[PDB]
């Protein structure tokens, strides 16, 4: 919050302009999926590749 | 092969008897023709037969048995 303020010389002014109450936001939110995805025989692939690791 | 195969049906609409060398002739091409489509089918695993420690089964390799003739279960269709 930020306030602005006021000029005056006399001091029983008490009811004067005053100032006002604004409140924001900030908003987050999520994003698409990442995927990565492979189609393969995995026999083929197993012939060599232990754990397909 | 199909012309001497067809040739042996056809002889007898005009009652023709065949001859020992045409006889050989269509029997070597049609070992030819049955020579060039053979299949020998390979049996596979039963399916209860178990896979060995050497063959490291873990979710990623492979599981504790063979797999077999039954087909994956969808969830849905449960019984067949």
């Amino acid at each position: 919050h930020q306030f602005s303020s006021l000029r005056t010389p006399t001091g029983d002014i008490s009811g004067q302009n005053k100032n006002n109450l604004i409140s924001g936001k900030a908003t987050g939110r999520v994003g698409n999926y990442i995927t990565v995805a492979v189609e393969y025989q995995q026999l083929e692939e197993a012939i060599k590749l232990n754990q397909l690791e | 092969a199909v012309g001497y195969q067809l040739l042996l049906r056809m002889l007898s609409d005009y009652s023709l008897e065949p001859t020992p060398q045409v006889l050989s002739n269509a029997q070597r091409s049609y070992d030819a023709l049955m020579t060039d489509t053979l299949v020998v089918p390979s049996m596979r695993r039963r399916g209860d037969f178990p896979v060995g420690q050497g063959n490291k089964y873990d979710v990623f390799t492979s599981d504790r048995y063979y797999p077999g003739d039954l087909p994956l279960i969808d969830g849905d269709i449960p019984n067949a």
